[PDB]
């Protein structure tokens, strides 16, 4: 009989304020979160944000809104929730975020018998995360996001994790073009502002950038090419014309794929390590040309010199780059 | 996790770790008969160098990335300045910043007179 | 029409539209139907698809039940926020649109024995993950899953209107598709599993495969054009060093070039794709090629006849080789 | 006297039912449209769509509105079209719509004595356009606009061009860049759907895409990079370097190109016009390079037929492609 | 305290905001003034202009008289959604905004008389067609009309609250102009004939300058230099053809990489504009540089005076021709 | 007891004229603000502006909102600020503001028995910042937000910031990757326009802009190209082709630095610190190029003056640039 649970709804709803939360004047209100994480779809190094859909839903105990005589849950339409009280929880790290309207406001409100009201959304929102790209592309991030009460402090009200370490579910299936979920983690701690002491909830997932054929177009043909510039010091001085067309060839060369490789990677104005590892290189060739050049002046006054030149650098240059390559290694990997 | 060494006037916290999760250092004064006080925070990049009241004018607090240390220099000491000071790390959401509790990791105490 | 206002004035009156059908008492059982007018752009960078459906449910409500003159009562859409209807939600959606030009495009059409036929224009922007392995010859299945958000498998339940494969239309002219090919639907409906119960989910995969032309004369064609090129320096006589050095040295630097130029357009994968290996084939005749280049000159002022062979030798073997695995690649994956 | 034009409006308002359609139960109503295009702001293929700005207008007669004792025709604030009803009229293939709201809406109510009531709006709308670019950049459009009711079948409503063919205005001085509009045309119909039969009116125009701008941009560049692949004709046989360098330039300047060119499109899977020029330089040029490496294959042992097939090549060359440039204007233009 | 809002409960007592004050009766007088607080950017690839304006508007309205212990009240803006207010539109604009932080920008005061002046804060996207026969040194005059939209001549005009001269004010600093210099307006008041009827429309047109160092930094001085480079080549020996063959092929790709680039900045006009020409002649130049490199190296072997006679002309000519020729195309462009 | 609290915010909320300013027709209200800056997430130069996130508090009197008997300060709500009057205060330079609406509008109203409202909004504004891009990329950037009484002028309403300068917070937590800030200053005074003058506030900042990243990128690769450059005067006349090559190279390679953040500027027409260093280095490498074709031309006849000009152009250069150098970096740092 829908009238009964007409009657009964109604009952309920009659002289209900919505402006209290419940027990206003006493004890806060326990609220309980548990979080589905549907999708993580973009994880932008330029704008240091990430984009990541949640099934998010509360549970909170309201004596105002207990009933008897019906041994059902109680769904109601959504629309019941702009005559009850919800809690103001938001995002702190947020920047833009929605909740999904389409067919209707994804929203849902079941009440119990003992007046437990179960509050579910569906939202979409995209999160900042701050990025330590100076050891790109061998990067690890830390994505976190900040749920906490806007409004009401713990005096009135007070956060915890419905469910334990098993609250936030789904993160296993995440799955990301560039990066791989290592591990997550749920916090529960109250942060005080200059206005009073909130609670605060935390979900954090740790990030690792994956390896592939990107790793070797950026690395490969610049110490390939700074290698073969090192055949310029075992050409004698006959085929000299070899050499100057070799050191032209490893200069131009090195430029080209330096522009056409630093065109691919993200545009963001600061000092990664790749940058250094190319400067490294270029650098590694132009002393080459300059040692090439003073060789041949120096040449006909002093060939012996010149010659005991070209022999130690035959021993200095792989030596220093391997060196180089030691120090960057240790530094940036 | 973040590991906070204290020397040293001119005080001087080092940081060893995860310094980028807590990018904000803070300082903290003991009495012995009152609790922790905040006197000043430094942002690596945020380039505010917030100070207490007591403290403005008279204290310093400079940053360098070179090694990550945060420098404290003090200037005109008085006698109420004899308390034990603490450096403390605090997260990027941690919330406001003369609030001791916000502040994760904490360094070894030193005494000055 | 004044009687007409009586009738949904007393259809109105007492109706608690908080409140599903046969609540408490039977399921709320929905048919449901879709018309496909327009299979929008694919967007395989971000991993999502467009839609623009037709979308229809129909259900019983005994409390809507009258007896006029006509039949049917075709009402403005506006009833539809006096009355209860249900809360589908699509799984897979991003960020979908429900058209509000020039007016709310919903219709709501209510029977004399209480059905109620409730119809709404919907563009939907719903996730397609892809696996890339196969890249540009590969195909993929985008589902589109839509149920009930609030009401669990003991309270509404969902039916398509006609034979499964019947009840998603997808209409003759309506198929922006630049790049893939739609071959087809598969409907199916089942159960899904979450913390709030259990659910009813109704789920619609349409099949896509790939056009590959604008990748054939993208890529593969510089490509080829290249290892051709570098080919051709072979015939060049020995005494022309510097042209064929000159050969070498930007054939190479081409094939570098479109192998780092090639990964722009795909999303940022970490597997190799079949383009990659194309790339990565020709890159290596590139570098034999040079290779064969340096070692004719060598030998060339040692055993100019060896040197003379070595070339004769290569200017067969090259092109050969390159066209037996062009028709081994193309076999092998134009056949999968 | 205001007081008696308010109790007018009062009284046409007090009874009136907004649920139900005029003669609801009884013959469909009819309504006429008229659109005056302000401006067709953009034509883009890469999106596949193009943005119109209109007033539309819609006429029709409700006798629940017929008033009488005012000699005048009421041109009410846009807000009373809130309370009246008003066809539920949509375009099939518009991907995003909007009613102009600065300062207010933009939006007209105009009641007639016989209770004939002028519905206007100022929208600007994005609609679908498939384009067949098998011709592009010569190619022509035929760019619709479709306009439905959804709700009411032609046993309700019934839709019809008012005017005739003067029912639209503005297409004569709209001023595309890039295209002429050739032609626009009215069309009335019926649309059978799984629920129903309802009224169609088509709005199309032809487009036709000015050459201009590609003259400029893409053939101009073609023709001078493969006249200057010519060059090498006219170097002495012996300078294998020097013309090395220019095929080799050429050819790889042609396939950037292309390519640069293509990259700013739909990834269509066929061949445009545009593409088969391009295709036709490529092989010219790449032919011109082929020339030389024969000719340097048998320069040293017979140099009288090196020396005689670069003087063919210097004729039969510009003489082909004249021909090739002949044949394509006459078979695309 | 309470005689307010027994003051403001009596004007609202019985008032209908359907109705424009004096229908029937008269002609509603609406005073309209502008002050831009920042002339916005200019988009010219898009064709548009970007506004930032307080729109003030002030009329009569008899419904609306009182006597009180003020003289003006200085109301909420809510207030003035429950009185008539005239419903202008921007013809030219493209999409507006009205803007709500931290609440509706909006102010509405009424004095004792009876009149009442209503303000707005309003961003406006215009539609500023443009010629671009003389880019880069061209001169535009972007229009703003607005006017009634559904109320006729016969019922709503417009006019400037005082001379037109000075009814739209600029603010001194208010200028987010790039490459453009804001030289002033001129204001009218016009009629337009629309399907529906004679509206009145106020106009004001913004006379813009383009600024030419941009297109002379990134277009000119590039084409003189590959210019100057291209003439440096008539200076090197004969015998170097290879570098005079790579001095030629370089300059005429920088020269098609800057024809491309450029006309790559613009609208896409079918019509050539004065960039077009400048890149056009320096391009002829360039290439004329190459045939005559191409016709010495023919002569180098037979005719060895006729080739150093050439390059001797040569080195001549092609400065002299060059600089009168951007002499001339300056002198006329300049004073366009 | 909630019934009593309900009865006495239903008694406040009674007879209440939110379209009437406390102390309407007598002195004007005195409103204090407190900002709290979350963070700032992009500042853009091709558009000139900065988007910022904040916690805005605003703090007044309101008589009519009194209540005695409860002890207590009320924080309500969110919507019962709809029911209160609240300022009209704006930002004027801002071009798209909203306010966080997941999972409830972000907003916060508290009551005190005194009838003191305070009232919370959390914002995101994108700012409109004019930028002077002469001394790009050695530049400081102020950027400044207005905030400013709309409706009311300083006869009803009058802005402070309160607390003083300690009112505006969170300036350490703003973290941009290509920006540092130096300074944030608060201002207040009074705008005059023509309808009257109205409280106006002001909060500033002064970032500073990085210079590591255009140092690696641009500086170094133009100055080592400049100085391999310097490598043909030390060549013989005999290897005049290495000379050739070397300049053509040295040019190539400086028209390619510098392609790496095109897109992300404005259109300017005034030329920038680091187009100046690049024009002076393109010069510099042409006047390299230059002599080399002057004395190639002279040496054939005057082998004594063209050894003369090398041996004082391997001089001459080095000095120049430095020379260069030296202006460059005691004019714009
Ligand atoms: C990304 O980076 C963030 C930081 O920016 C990391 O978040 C931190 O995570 C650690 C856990 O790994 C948190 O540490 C834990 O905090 C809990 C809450 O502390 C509050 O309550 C205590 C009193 O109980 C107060 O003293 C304190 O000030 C807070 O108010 C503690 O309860 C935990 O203590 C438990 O473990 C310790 C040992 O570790 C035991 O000694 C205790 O007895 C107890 O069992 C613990 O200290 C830390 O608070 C988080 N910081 C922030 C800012 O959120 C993320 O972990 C990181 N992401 C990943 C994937 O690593
Ligand atoms: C400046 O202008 C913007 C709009 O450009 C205003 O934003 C609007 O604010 C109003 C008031 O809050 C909103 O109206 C309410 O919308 C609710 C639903 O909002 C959700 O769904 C819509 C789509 O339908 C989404 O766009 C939106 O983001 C939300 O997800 C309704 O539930 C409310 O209904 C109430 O009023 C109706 C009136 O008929 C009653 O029938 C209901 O019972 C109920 O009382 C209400 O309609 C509006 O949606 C907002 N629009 C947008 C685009 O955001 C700003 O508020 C305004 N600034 C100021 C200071 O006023
Ligand atoms: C970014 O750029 C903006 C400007 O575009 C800077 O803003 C200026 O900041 C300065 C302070 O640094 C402001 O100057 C101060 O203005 C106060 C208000 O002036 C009003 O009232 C006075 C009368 O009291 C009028 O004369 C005036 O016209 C205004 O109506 C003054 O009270 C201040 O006076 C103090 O300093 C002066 C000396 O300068 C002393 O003589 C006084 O005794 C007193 O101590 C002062 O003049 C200036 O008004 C601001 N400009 C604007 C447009 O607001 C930002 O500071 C800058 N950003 C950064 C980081 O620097
Ligand atoms: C400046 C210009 C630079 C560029 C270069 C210009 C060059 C100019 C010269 C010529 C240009 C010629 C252009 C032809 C275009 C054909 C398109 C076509 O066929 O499309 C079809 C697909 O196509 C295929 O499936 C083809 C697959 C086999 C390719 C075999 C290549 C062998 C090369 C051997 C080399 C040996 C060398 C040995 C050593 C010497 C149809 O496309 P679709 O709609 O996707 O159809 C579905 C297809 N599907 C169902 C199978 C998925
Ligand atoms: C109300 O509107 C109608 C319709 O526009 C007006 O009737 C028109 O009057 C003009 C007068 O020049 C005629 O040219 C049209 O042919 C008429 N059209 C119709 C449909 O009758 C009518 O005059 C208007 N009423 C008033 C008072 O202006």
């Amino acid at each position: 009989n829908m009238s009964f649970v007409k009657e009964t709804v109604d009952k309920l709803l009659k002289g209900y304020d919505i402006r209290l939360r419940p027990d206003f004047g006493g004890p806060p209100v326990c609220v309980g979160m548990n979080i589905d994480i549907a999708s993580i779809d973009m994880v932008s190094e330029v704008n240091m944000d990430y984009t990541l859909t949640m099934y998010f839903q509360q549970y909170w105990r309201d004596k105002r809104l207990a009933y008897s005589g019906i041994p059902l849950n109680l769904t109601l339409d959504n629309r019941v929730a702009d005559q009850l009280w919800v809690p103001d929880t938001y995002f702190l790290n947020d920047k833009k975020s929605f909740v999904h309207g389409v067919t209707v406001k994804n929203r849902m409100i079941r009440l119990h018998p003992d007046g437990t009201v179960l509050y579910g959304l569906r939202i979409t929102t995209t999160a900042a995360c701050m990025m330590d790209l100076r050891r790109y592309p061998l990067d690890e991030q830390n994505c976190t996001l900040e749920i906490e009460s806007y409004g009401y402090t713990t005096d009135d009200i007070e956060f915890y994790w419905r469910g334990g370490d098993k609250a936030v579910t789904g993160v296993e299936r995440i799955e990301l073009p560039q990066f791989s979920i290592v591990e997550h983690r749920l916090v529960s701690r109250n942060v005080v502002f200059a206005t009073g002491a909130y609670p605060r909830l935390s979900l954090s997932f740790r990030l690792k950038r994956n390896i592939g054929y990107f790793i070797l177009q950026t690395y490969m043909p610049s110490i390939l090419i700074t290698i073969l510039s090192w055949v310029s010091f075992w050409i004698n001085y006959d085929a000299s014309a070899a050499r100057v067309a070799l050191g032209i060839t490893t200069v131009l060369t090195m430029t080209t794929i330096n522009t056409h490789l630093r065109e691919t990677l993200p545009k963001i104005p600061y000092v990664k390590a790749i940058d250094m590892y190319l400067m490294g290189c270029f650098v590694f060739v132009f002393l080459a040309l300059l040692e090439y050049a003073f060789v041949n002046y120096i040449f006909f006054s002093q060939p012996a010199r010149a010659a005991a030149i070209d022999r130690w650098s035959r021993i200095v240059f792989p030596f220093t780059f391997s060196l180089f390559n030691l120090v960057y290694w240790l530094y940036y990997v | 996790q973040v590991q906070l060494v204290e020397s040293g006037l001119r005080l001087s916290c080092a940081a060893s770790g995860h310094t980028f999760n807590y990018p904000i250092m803070g300082w903290f004064r003991q009495a012995p008969g009152k609790e922790r006080e905040f006197v000043g925070a430094i942002s690596w990049s945020g380039g505010s160098t917030s100070y207490a009241d007591s403290v403005k004018d008279r204290f310093t607090i400079s940053r360098d990335n070179a090694k990550n240390t945060v420098y404290l220099e003090m200037n005109n000491l008085k006698p109420e300045d004899t308390a034990v000071y603490y450096c403390a790390a605090k997260g990027r959401y941690s919330g406001g910043l003369y609030y001791p509790t916000n502040y994760d990791y904490w360094g070894q105490g030193t005494q000055v007179t | 029409t004044t009687v007409f206002t009586r009738i949904l004035d007393r259809l109105l009156d007492g109706y608690d539209n908080r409140l599903r059908p046969g609540l408490g008492e039977r399921v709320t059982e929905v048919k449901t139907d879709i018309f496909v007018t327009s299979f929008g752009p694919v967007s395989d960078h971000d991993m999502e698809y467009t839609i623009d459906v037709f979308f229809r449910q129909s259900w019983k409500d005994e409390r809507l039940k009258f007896k006029g003159p006509m039949t049917v009562l075709r009402l403005n859409n506006l009833m539809a926020s006096k009355i209860w209807t249900p809360d589908t939600f699509f799984h897979n959606g991003k960020k979908s649109v429900a058209h509000n030009m020039t007016m709310p495009n919903k219709l709501l059409r209510i029977t004399e024995d209480g059905t109620l036929l409730y119809t709404m224009r919907l563009t939907v922007r719903a996730e397609c993950p892809m696996h890339l392995e196969d890249f540009p010859m590969d195909a993929h299945a985008c589902p589109l899953k839509f149920g009930s958000y609030a009401y669990t498998r003991a309270e509404v339940v969902y039916e398509w209107t006609r034979e499964p494969a019947r009840s998603v239309v997808v209409a003759e002219d309506g198929s922006r598709l630049n790049q893939y090919d739609l071959l087809g639907q598969t409907v199916d409906s089942g159960i899904v599993q979450s913390s709030t119960g259990e659910y009813v989910v109704m789920t619609t995969h349409f099949h896509l495969k790939r056009k590959i032309g604008y990748f054939v004369i993208q890529t593969y064609l510089p490509c080829i054009m290249t290892v051709i090129l570098s080919q051709v320096s072979f015939w060049l006589n020995r005494e022309s060093v510097p042209a064929r050095t000159v050969f070498g040295v930007t054939t190479v630097l081409t094939m570098t070039t479109l192998s780092i130029s090639a990964r722009n357009s795909l999303p940022k994968v970490a597997y190799a794709t079949a383009m990659d290996w194309f790339i990565a084939v020709c890159y290596a005749f590139v570098f034999s090629a040079l290779i064969e280049f340096a070692t004719v000159n060598y030998f060339t002022k040692s055993q100019p006849a060896r040197a003379a062979k070595i070339d004769r030798l290569s200017r067969i073997a090259f092109p050969l080789l390159f066209g037996i695995f062009n028709l081994v690649y193309w076999a092998t994956y134009l056949n999968r």
